[PDB]
């Protein structure tokens, strides 16, 4: 679904600097 | 038939004691103990990568004090 | 023994078709079908109130297009 | 715990205007 993919993108983005 | 909306929220940090030899599933199983989310409904992320259940933390360079991200995955 | 952090995330909206006569548990059961969270690990909130499992949506004036909030509750 | 109570407070706060 669209919400889940947009959230996935947001969290992948976040993990780039929060690891 | 009535229509309602449910907005889901989770924004918390949890600490796990794990082993480098542990699989992402064994991590997902420790997580399930804390938060009750079935492992097949957890998407674990680290440093831009989605983590695969059969592979180990050592395979992703997950080390002491690494921050993993957990996304709830609907069914 | 290795220490890691897991940051949990959920920020999504779900639509439920329910009945005013339904209990908060029956709502929690519909939710569990979508997101896999056990009902005893869901804290449902509406308009500043925490909702009780044995009481009905009608008891809280939950109506068509009401927005409930779901907080994940650890164990 | 402290995190859960602070999140509970945040979401109750939010639901006051998002209902
Ligand atoms: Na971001
Ligand atoms: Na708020």
């Amino acid at each position: 679904g669209q919400q889940e993919e947009e959230d996935l993108q947001r969290i992948l983005q976040l993990s780039l600097t929060e690891h | 038939a009535m229509q309602i909306f449910v907005r889901t929220h989770a924004m918390r940090t949890d600490v796990l004691e794990v082993e480098p030899s542990d699989t992402i599933e064994n991590v997902k199983a420790k997580i399930q103990d804390k938060e009750g989310i079935p492992p097949d409904q957890q998407r674990l992320i680290f440093a831009g990568k989605q983590l695969e259940d059969g592979r180990t933390l050592s395979d992703y360079n997950i080390r002491q004090e690494s921050i993993l991200h957990l996304l709830l995955w609907p069914r």
